[PDB]
RNA sequence: GAUGUCGGCUCAUCACAUCCUGGGGCUGAAGUAGGUCCCAAGGGUAUGGCUGUUCGCCAUUUAAAGUGGUACGCGAGCUGGGUUUAGAACGUCGUGAGACAGUUCGGUCCCUAUCUGCCGUGGGCGCUGGAGAACUGAGGGGGGCUGCUCCUAGUACGAGAGGACCGGAGUGGACGCAUCACUGGUGUUCGGGUUGUCAUGCCAAUGGCACUGCCCGGUAGCUAAAUGCGGAAGAGAUAAGUGCUGAAAGCAUCUAAGCACGAAACUUGCCCCGAGAUGAGUUCUCCCUGACCCUUUAAGGGUCCUGAAGGAACGUUGAAGACGACGACGUUGAUAGGCCGGGUGUGUAAGCGCAGCGAUGCGUUGAGCUAACCGGUACUAAUGAACCGUGAGGCUUAACCU
RNA sequence: AAUUCCUUGUCGGGUAAGUUCCGACCUGCACGAAUGGCGUAAUGAUGGCCAGGCUGUCUCCACCCGAGACUCAGUGAAAUU
RNA sequence: CACAGGUGGUCAGGUAGAGAAUACCAAGGCGCUUGAGAGAACUCGGGUGAAGGAACUAGGCAAAAUGGUGCCGUAACUUC
RNA sequence: AGGACCGAACCGACUAAUGUUGAAAAAUUAGCGGAUGACUUGUGGCUGGGGGUGAAAGGCCAAUCAAACCGGGAGAUAGCU
């Protein structure tokens, strides 16, 4: 099935009567508006683009209006496209609302992790520090060994090295749907999703199953 | 750590292939003064955005 | 969180009076035995005429931890200090007929049905 | 390699031996020659007299 | 890093940077105009507004805290008979910030703060 | 915020009692055993509590057959049936951390007799 | 005219002669549990006592604690215990200086990375008019571990003891990704206590300095010990192996023709990068429809006029960030500060009154203060402009209108 | 044994586990009596071993405060080739 | 070298303090001849740290810890 | 009284880190030892190279020591590069 773009509200916790506190990410998914449909004819595939939220007219630029205006729906803040199974079909203009998820179970929530900057090898790959005293000179948190001698005389690509870290499309895969309030357009999912507050988020029934 | 060959002249100049300023776009006209001025900064004779802001 | 190394105290009248941890069982690698965990033991203290002597290794089951544990609504229980009970090698069963202090719900087991029971207050 | 080994040679080379009889678990070991082969012939011999002191402690018991 | 942080090291420690934003307030607070660094100013208005909406309200506390803050009655003061009651209707900003080119000695890029009724 | 908010103020307790810290107080929660409900009651003094709306908790120290336990009870659990104040103590700290290595006299608060 | 060395540490990478998990054959394989050989390298594959140790023995675990190559991998990564200078001593040898694959105590480990390599992050041009987006997926990378309990079932098997295959569920260890709702850490930017001293004329109240003077709490952020999730199922083709039909060879025969099964290995399935994929792809949308002059006369050069879509620059900035870059915003505005209200933390300010000889207590009072938080608010700063980017986009051949 | 090769000798103590330590034994490779023998209170920035306390030494690292590293302006080296 | 070194004698305020220690000051003298930003890895110099507490390592290296005055009390052994 | 004790100046230099083209051709920081003595320090003097001096390390004798430095023999010699 296909997915929804929502935003990331915050975490909070659900107390069930039971005395169990589960703690959910709560999910804002506003109508998302498809404004194209690909198809096998003229794309060579099957998907739907859709829109949501709202953006200002001076900063709608006129390529991004008149694609909109094409679709005859009120330019979003982005555009996002969801492949098509076999049996699903849609219509350009149609809206989509956080209903679609009241019979799944479990969903896959994909957003954009949060920027470390350059992070160093301790941090990025779990690489264990040196000694802190016992003699070491300078070499507390730095790498190790990155090769062997002569043979091969370099290094391997892959290498586990320090680098920028975060801030990529991090997939969490599934997340109890713990509650869809179709009248706040929420969608409450148990456990944490990548992103800070107010990330866009990729909602998907799961993959796995 | 040193070189064990001299680089050329044409490495060294790849090298500085990156190394020219960037002459300032374009300077911003005063409404009143009529003097050029950095686009968000005040005149030379203390004006900006047509109010003479500071005296002298 | 109990791991090698750490000095517990006998939560029993088995006769110990402090215990070290010496492996924490259950798994290659495994670091940390919280409440419900069985640790094999060395005896550093006992009394005189107990039932079990210095330098005898056996197993034990935590029952107290300062780190505590946690109940599903995020609660958590914490104690002073970290607490077990002996325990043959073989039957795993208690060795002491008495059992001091409080415990968890965490002893909640058929395997350690004897420590609840004998238990003063189960928390 | 042997103990207290002096030298880049010594330290490199695997010149210690040890025989491990393994139905009995007696252990013999030679390391005072340079050679790993006259260690081991050394160390076979105390084996073999290992042995047969065994037998002879069972002998005289 | 820095995620959500608040505030200017200004390659100084704490004690040096309190130091120094009391003495610019002061100055700030006596001249009415005042030209440092744009990083310096930009940190400035923090310090030196919060003062003038103290000395809004008049009263033995509110003297005591703005000494507290800056340690000079002259500054307390006309903080509360002057600037107080000419800022009494104006919600905030009771600061303005020209940037005004760069210092000779050291490039550093220059700023104007000034009182925005001065 | 004001959705997370809603999402909250919809799940808080509206009877929770006021309680400061120092004070002695029973709590009475929810224990399950096989398929059995009842209440099991937890008394001692509130050594913190942390204000956080629905995420609110208080800690209660007591000592249980010569054992020193403490609980962190979230305030707007269903496992906490129910909170009382039997003593009103008088200290001057939000955290009353230092009653940790006290005993007997020495870990006394005073009554808050007004 | 110098290739630094044992062990350890950090980081590895490959082989298979496989230690565990997977598949099989035979068994002197009843079951359980083994033995031995064959296939299989996806993942996994201890912590300590002693010793400089490698090795090894020992203790206790584990599904298992593999064997190797890599300058016995790795000192322009660390160490420096061993070894290996100069001091000293013992045993022993020598008349002696001295010496010992004898021992003992002590004894400087440099290098700012030019190139390749590797981890990240940009600029340029290209992709054939320019531009803004969304894609496709050639290709590349990640991941791939396993215990225990319960049901099947005390069933099959077994004289008993004991005790399954196949299949199903639950819950763990280690590892990895994300996140901060909780539990915590931190929190020299918030509150308080307090010691010495100095200053604000003094009292009172504050400030400075003493590691934040010492402490006790603690917001935001970051974070683990905290809590969510993952390894798969399935599919294709196979390895060892098992077969069906089947002659050569009237039988037999898994094979020669033909057909079917068969594993953590392979190709997918899952996650991420990805059109510089120069083989530079696709889709949607937006913009530009002037004149004139020369030459060597063409994908030629000018001249004037025109300057679009968009971009860049500048400014306010950001859970974005070394700098670039990326994101938001620029008055038709909540981008930042301020301000307002709330929250949170601290814990009842000051001043005044009362009680007390006084320290101090009580009332005003959950008071006062309150960072990065939340909800608002144009008060301040985000200026009109200017700059870059053009003027309908080559040839040939097809198809279609023509 | 600052001396013992065999050798991690054997036995005892300490430890869950002790090639080190302490007590013995004597089979002294290769102790020994002023190149002194064996004791020895006190002393030692002397060698070895053990315990309590204490702890980021470590499981296993996290956050914070400063000085660099990074960017801008000015001045402006070096080995090596 | 306008170099974190070396260089003999004399003078000796206040408060606290045994003190020429140490903290804060007086008289007096200085802010150390590149600055401005930012707030990555990593290095250096510090602060704090859940549970554990030498498991680290050749070795408790380093760090943490102890720390004053008065009084009580104090072992083997000893050359007393 | 004391080659007595604690501890500044003073004299030293046991541990670690930093620095190692250094701030420094031996230092800085945190600790450490002695601190009325075989102590420490100023000024001047004396001992000269196979010589001095040495509570002895082949230590020291002007950043030089199993034989100082300067000049000379001297273009020593070099079956070696
Ligand atoms: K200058
Ligand atoms: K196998
Ligand atoms: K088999
Ligand atoms: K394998
Ligand atoms: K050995
Ligand atoms: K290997
Ligand atoms: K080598
Ligand atoms: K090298
Ligand atoms: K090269
Ligand atoms: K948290
Ligand atoms: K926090
Ligand atoms: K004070
Ligand atoms: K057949
Ligand atoms: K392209
Ligand atoms: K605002
Ligand atoms: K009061
Ligand atoms: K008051
Ligand atoms: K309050
Ligand atoms: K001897
Ligand atoms: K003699
Ligand atoms: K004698
Ligand atoms: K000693
Ligand atoms: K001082
Ligand atoms: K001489
Ligand atoms: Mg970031
Ligand atoms: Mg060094
Ligand atoms: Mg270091
Ligand atoms: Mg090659
Ligand atoms: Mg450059
Ligand atoms: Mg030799
Ligand atoms: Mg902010
Ligand atoms: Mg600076
Ligand atoms: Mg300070
Ligand atoms: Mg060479
Ligand atoms: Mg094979
Ligand atoms: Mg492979
Ligand atoms: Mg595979
Ligand atoms: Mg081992
Ligand atoms: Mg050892
Ligand atoms: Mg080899
Ligand atoms: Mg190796
Ligand atoms: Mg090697
Ligand atoms: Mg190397
Ligand atoms: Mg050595
Ligand atoms: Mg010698
Ligand atoms: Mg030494
Ligand atoms: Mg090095
Ligand atoms: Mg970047
Ligand atoms: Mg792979
Ligand atoms: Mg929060
Ligand atoms: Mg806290
Ligand atoms: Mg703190
Ligand atoms: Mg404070
Ligand atoms: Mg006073
Ligand atoms: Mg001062
Ligand atoms: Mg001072
Ligand atoms: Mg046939
Ligand atoms: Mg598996
Ligand atoms: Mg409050
Ligand atoms: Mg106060
Ligand atoms: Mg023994
Ligand atoms: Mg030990
Ligand atoms: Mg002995
Ligand atoms: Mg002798
Ligand atoms: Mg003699
Ligand atoms: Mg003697
Ligand atoms: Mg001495
Ligand atoms: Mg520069
Ligand atoms: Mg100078
Ligand atoms: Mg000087
Ligand atoms: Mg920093
Ligand atoms: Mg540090
Ligand atoms: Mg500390
Ligand atoms: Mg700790
Ligand atoms: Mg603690
Ligand atoms: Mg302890
Ligand atoms: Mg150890
Ligand atoms: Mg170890
Ligand atoms: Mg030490
Ligand atoms: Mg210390
Ligand atoms: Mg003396
Ligand atoms: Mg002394
Ligand atoms: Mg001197
Ligand atoms: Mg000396
Ligand atoms: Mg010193
Ligand atoms: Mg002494
Ligand atoms: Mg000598
Ligand atoms: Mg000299
Ligand atoms: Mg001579
Ligand atoms: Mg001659
Ligand atoms: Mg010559």
């Amino acid at each position: 099935m296909i997915g929804l773009v929502g935003k990331k509200v915050g975490m909070t916790r659900i107390f069930t009567e039971d005395g169990v506190s589960i703690p959910v990410t709560v999910i804002e998914v506003e109508a998302n508006r498809v404004t194209q449909v690909k198809d096998l004819a003229n794309d060579g595939y099957r998907a739907i683009q859709v829109t949501t939220g709202a953006k200002k007219a001076n900063r709608v630029t006129k390529p991004e209006a008149g694609h909109f205006a094409k679709a005859g729906v009120e330019a979003g803040r982005g555009l996002w496209e969801f492949r098509l199974a076999e049996g699903e079909e849609f219509t350009v203009g149609q809206s989509i609302s956080v209903e679609l998820f009241a019979d799944v179970k479990k969903v896959d929530v994909t957003g954009t992790s949060k920027g470390k900057g350059f992070a160093g090898t301790v941090k990025r790959w779990n690489f264990r520090t040196q000694d802190a005293t016992h003699g070491n000179s300078l070499s507390h948190r730095v790498p190790g060994s990155i090769g062997q001698n002569q043979t091969p005389g370099k290094v391997f690509k892959g290498k586990k090295m320090a680098g920028q870290m975060g801030n990529e499309r991090v997939t969490v895969q599934s997340l109890d749907v713990v509650r869809v309030d179709a009248e706040r357009n929420l969608l409450l999912v148990k456990g944490a999703v990548p992103g800070a507050t107010g990330s866009d988020l990729i909602v998907k029934p799961a993959v796995k199953a | 750590a040193v070189q064990q060959n001299k680089p050329t002249r044409s490495k060294r100049g790849m090298r500085r292939s990156h190394d020219a300023l960037t002459a300032v776009t374009s300077l911003s006209v005063d409404k009143t003064s009529g003097e050029k001025h950095l686009r968000h900064h005040i005149t030379a004779d203390g004006y900006y955005r047509g109010r003479k802001v500071i005296a002298k | 969180m109990i791991q090698e190394q750490t000095m517990l105290n006998v939560a029993d009248n088995s006769g110990a009076r402090r215990v070290m941890c010496i492996k924490v069982l259950g798994g290659s690698h495994r670091r940390y035995a919280g409440v419900g965990d069985i640790i094999k033991i060395t005896i550093k203290e006992a009394i005189p005429r107990g039932k079990v002597k210095k330098g005898d290794v056996l197993k034990a089951v935590v029952v107290r931890t300062k780190k505590g544990v946690r109940r599903p609504d995020g609660s958590v229980i914490r104690f002073d200090g970290n607490a077990c009970v002996l325990l043959n090698n073989n039957s795993e069963q208690p060795i002491g007929t008495r059992i001091f202090g409080p415990v968890t719900r965490e002893l909640r087991s058929e395997k350690f049905m004897k420590i609840i029971s004998l238990a003063p207050e189960v928390l | 390699r042997t103990s207290g080994a002096g030298g880049q040679h010594v330290n490199r080379t695997e010149s210690a031996v040890r025989i491990t009889h393994i139905p009995t678990g007696i252990v013999t070991q030679c390391q005072n020659d340079r050679s790993q082969h006259k260690n081991k012939d050394q160390a076979m011999k105390q084996m073999k007299a290992k042995l047969y002191e065994l037998e002879m402690q069972k002998k005289n018991a | 890093m820095r995620h959500r942080k608040s505030g200017r090291q200004l390659n100084r420690n704490s004690s040096h940077r309190q130091a120094m934003f009391r003495n610019m307030a002061g100055s700030l607070v006596r001249h009415e105009i005042i030209k440092t660094t744009l990083p310096k100013a930009k940190e400035l208005r923090r310090v030196v507004e919060p003062l003038i909406t103290l000395a809004k309200t008049d009263s033995v506390a509110n003297r005591r805290l703005a000494f507290a803050r800056t340690r000079d009655n002259e500054i307390v003061a006309k903080l509360f008979n002057e600037l107080g009651p000419r800022f009494a209707s104006r919600a905030g900003g009771y600061t303005r910030i020209l940037k005004c080119g760069f210092r000779a000695g050291d490039n550093a890029p220059m700023a104007y703060i000034e009182l925005v009724d001065r | 915020s004001n959705i997370i908010k809603q999402l909250e103020q919809e799940q808080m307790k509206q009877d929770v009692p006021s309680f400061r810290p120092g004070d002695t107080v029973e709590v009475k929660v929810w224990v399950v055993e096989g398929s059995k409900k009842r209440l099991q009651a937890f008394e001692g003094v509130v050594i913190a509590i942390r204000n956080r709306g629905l995420h609110s908790a208080f800690t209660v120290r007591k000592i249980s057959n010569g054992e020193g336990v403490e609980r962190v009870f979230q305030t707007h659990s269903p496992v906490v049936d129910s909170i009382s104040v039997k003593r009103r103590g008088a200290v001057r700290k939000a955290k009353l951390y230092y009653l940790r290595e006290r005993t007997g006299k020495a870990a006394r608060i005073k009554e808050r007799l007004n």
